[PDB]
RNA sequence: AGCGUGUGCCUACCCUACGCCGGCAGGCGCGGGUAACCCGUUGAACCCCAUUCGUGAUGGGGAUCGGGGAUUGCAAUUAUUCCCCAUGAACGAGGAAUUCCCAGUAAGUGCGGGUCAUAAGCUUGCGUUGAUUAAGUCCCUGCCCUUUGUACACACCGCCCG
């Protein structure tokens, strides 16, 4: 109703976060996963992301 | 010689010459003011060039399937020097190469190819082969 | 080819490294005659291995100097190849004598070394190696072209010629020759 | 220093400087005839091309960057 | 060959002779090299030589060509002043009148008090550049 | 601004064009003609929506006495631009805190409202 | 040439060959591709070469600025960026200092991925071209090995006299 509360969200930093928590910062966008680099460290072994060199 | 006998340089020397004095080509009235890529510092020192780039093309497109301007552009395309930046590929221009393909189709040395792409002719494919050997006759050097 | 191994077209018989002790790190071809001054070449594993790298790729390697040039052997090998034939112009020979004879007169015999000497540090002369003889003639020779080609309109080839031609009968016009005789100079003192 | 100016335009006597002189030397590129004279450099070139006329001088290699020529086939 | 001229004038600049045209064209304010190349193409020059060589034909030939090049088969976009504004010309500005054109338009902005205008009159900087550190002198 | 020299006398062609036409024709026939920066942000701003202001600025230029300046009209839009329309107007253009009043002449033409509003402060060294 | 990359997506959107127009920048029409299928025999760039230049801050260099074209976005002004012209700087080899490095290594050289709507001078790999040079040692530096000295032990960046 208050068409006042919003202006575009469709691209740039502002547009995406972390599925994880919400980090508009230091996103991993590749392979469409869309995690923080902090997260992602804590959750590569749960998705399938292995060290090996 | 196929003119895969003979040396690039040379094949390309002669046959440029050789549309030269055919006489009918034609030429983007331009040609004068073009410098043939961006990428370019000044334009061609020998403002007959356009010939030569014909010649150029047409033993290009010979060798290969069929190809198209964005690759030559690319191909023309050098090193473009980004001032402070590093420098990177700029393929030339488009304008050039395709007046140069529809141009060479008037001669019928080439046509468009199936699936896009222009394709050497036949009678182009004569043409070059027929050049290649008044080169490869002319002596041993 | 067939007959006898000859370099760009030179022959690798018959030259002579007229200096003993040199005698052997400057490597021609006491079978090793090639073709060109190119080469996969590994010399670098060993401590020694490089006396095997026959002198002229040696040359043409401290040819490719300074950031710019760095890796640019084409660009040697090409002046390599010309300045052995401004050589032969010059002089008959072999140019590929000539080279190896300003390489044996160039090595410094006699050297100094920065002894620590308590306070006013003098300096002791030593003797130095053949294979630092070697090493240090090909970098003078090359240093000397390239420093006088660089504001000059003469080309690396030429002036490479000219270095090595000098050096071959020692003129002492050669910046190298002129070098060698300041690194012996200090050598004698300091003793 | 070395400051180089150079005559860019033929001036007879010096067109006969040229073919009375460099049979002389053994070794002529653009720069010998630069220094020996004081040819431009770009009127150097067109010397060189020149005289292999039917020759003055002789063609050993001009590699693309270099003419490198010899006296002309005396005894 | 032959010889003349060293140092001639064109219009308003000297320009030394000895060196080539399309190179020593470009003293001229408003000649860049991609111009002077392109007038002297234009011009009928054998591109092979030194200002100080040709005649004064072939002079007033460039000269037309440089103060018309639209005449001549130049596109406007190889130009300096397009889509003048005052006049919505083209233009390819040249010679002194580069300077008096380049005054006219900082003096225009200024006039407005546009932003750009004032950095011009302060002497700083009108691109969106930092200037915390460096044009320091 | 009617008749015999009176008022007028500062002319300004526009490109090629003169403000007599300038001030007559439709602001797409003047966008038309060269400026194209401008051009292309008033065509994709377009929909177009400044639309209040260009009333507010009429409105004001009625209420204005007879002779001079009058009161002007505030804005955020620094993008905007100066189109014809426009000239002769007064816009407290905004720079972050101040507005800046500025009335726009002729010339102004194709510029963005912004290069007229100084955001920064020149700064300091010394002093 | 090589590592790599893509749309049909947690919510708005892909990689793009090919025809045409335009000097360019770019515009415009198509058609394939969940890809070892297509873009892409990644026909890269250095480089190699036939010319010009000619040792002049010149054609080395591309700063700064002016005008102008276009692309992204609703919005670019405080230039996102790109191009075209013009204006054509310092810099002609770097003091005190100081980093890093042993073989595909140093160095030249392009490419791709991350950031990303747009935006690379970045980072982060990759192939290409490819040397000089120790082949060792503990001098300086740094750290741990004994033996030794120590009023130190928040440990020398520590705690002694008037």
């Amino acid at each position: 109703q208050q068409l006042y509360w919003s202006h575009p969200r469709k691209f740039g930093q502002g547009s995406r976060s972390c599925r994880v928590c919400s980090n508009r910062h230091g996103l991993i966008r590749k392979y469409g996963l869309n995690m923080c680099r902090q997260c992602f460290r804590q959750y590569a072994k749960d998705i399938g992301f292995i060290k090996l060199d | 010689v196929t003119v895969k006998d003979v040396n690039q340089q040379e094949f390309v020397r002669a046959l440029a010459a050789f549309l030269k004095k055919s006489g009918k080509l034609k030429v983007p009235e331009w040609v004068d003011t073009v410098k043939l890529a961006k990428h370019k510092e000044l334009a061609p020192y020998d403002e007959n060039w356009f010939y030569t780039r014909a010649a150029s093309t047409a033993r290009h497109l010979y060798l290969r399937g069929g190809a198209g301007v964005g690759s030559m552009t690319k191909i023309y395309g050098g090193r473009q020097r980004n001032g402070v930046m590093p420098s990177h590929f700029s393929r030339g221009s488009k304008s050039v190469a395709r007046r140069v393909l529809q141009a060479l189709e008037g001669l019928k040395m080439v046509e468009k190819d199936q699936d896009w792409g222009r394709k050497l002719t036949p009678q182009g494919q004569r043409d070059l082969d027929r050049i290649a050997g008044q080169v490869a006759a002319a002596k041993k050097k | 080819t067939p007959d006898i191994k000859l370099f760009g077209k030179w022959s690798t018989d018959d030259v002579q490294i007229n200096d003993i002790s040199l005698q052997d790190y400057i490597a021609v071809k006491e079978k090793y005659a090639k073709y060109l001054p190119h080469s996969a070449g590994r010399y670098a594993a060993k401590r020694f291995r490089k006396a095997q790298c026959p002198i002229v790729e040696r040359l043409t390697n401290s040819m490719m100097m300074h950031g710019r040039n760095n890796g640019k052997k084409l660009m040697t090998v090409r002046i390599v190849k010309h300045a052995f034939e401004i050589i032969h112009l010059l002089t008959g020979e072999n140019p590929l004598q000539v080279l190896v004879n300003a390489i044996i007169n160039s090595g410094p015999r006699e050297d100094s070394t920065r002894i620590g000497r308590a306070g006013t540090v003098r300096r002791q002369a030593v003797d130095v190696s053949p294979l630092r003889r070697v090493n240090q003639a090909i970098w003078l020779l090359c240093t000397g072209a390239r420093e006088a080609a660089f504001r000059n309109i003469k080309t690396i080839a030429e002036c490479l010629a000219d270095e090595l031609i000098n050096a071959a009968k020692g003129s002492s016009n050669s910046y190298a020759i002129k070098k060698k005789d300041e690194l012996e100079r200090v050598a004698k003192s300091n003793r | 220093r070395d400051k180089l100016n150079n005559l860019v335009l033929f001036d007879k006597a010096t067109y006969d400087k040229l073919c009375k002189e460099v049979p002389n030397y053994k070794l002529i590129t653009p720069a010998v005839v630069s220094e020996r004279l004081k040819i431009r450099g770009s009127l150097a070139r067109a010397a060189l091309q020149e005289l292999l006329s039917k020759g003055l001088i002789k063609l050993v290699s001009k590699h693309r960057a270099q003419v490198i020529y010899t006296r002309n086939t005396k005894g | 060959p032959e010889k003349f001229q060293h140092i001639l004038r064109v219009l308003n600049t000297n320009i030394d002779g000895r060196r080539k045209i399309a190179f020593a064209i470009t003293a001229i304010k408003g000649v860049g090299r991609r111009y002077a190349h392109v007038v002297l193409r234009k011009a009928d020059i054998d591109l092979t030589k030194r200002a100080g060589e040709l005649t004064e034909d072939e002079v007033e030939r460039v000269i037309t060509i440089m103060q018309n090049p639209r005449q001549y088969k130049i596109p406007d976009w190889f130009l300096n002043r397009q889509k003048d504004v005052k006049d919505g010309k083209y233009s390819q500005v040249l010679a002194n009148g580069l300077d008096n054109k380049l005054r006219e338009d900082l003096e225009r902005l200024k006039k407005i008090r546009a932003h750009r205008g004032l950095r011009h009159f302060w002497g700083l900087r009108v691109r969106g550049q930092h200037t915390k550190t460096t044009g320091r002198r | 601004v009617e008749q015999k020299k009176k008022r007028t006398f500062r002319k300004f062609t526009y490109r090629g064009v003169d403000l007599d036409q300038l001030l007559d024709m439709s602001y797409e026939q003047l966008m038309q003609l060269y400026s194209a920066r401008q051009r292309r942000r008033l065509s994709r701003g377009l929909r177009r929506k400044q639309h209040s202001l260009l009333k507010r600025l009429r409105k004001a230029k009625k209420e204005a006495p007879p002779m001079e300046k009058p009161e002007v009209v505030k804005t955020h839009l620094r993008d905007m631009i100066i189109l014809p329309e426009m000239v002769g107007s007064m816009v407290g253009v905004y720079n972050g805190k101040t507005f800046n009043q500025v009335e726009i002449k002729p010339e102004m033409i194709g510029h963005y409202l912004g290069e007229f509003s100084i955001t920064y402060k020149p700064v300091k060294h010394g002093r």
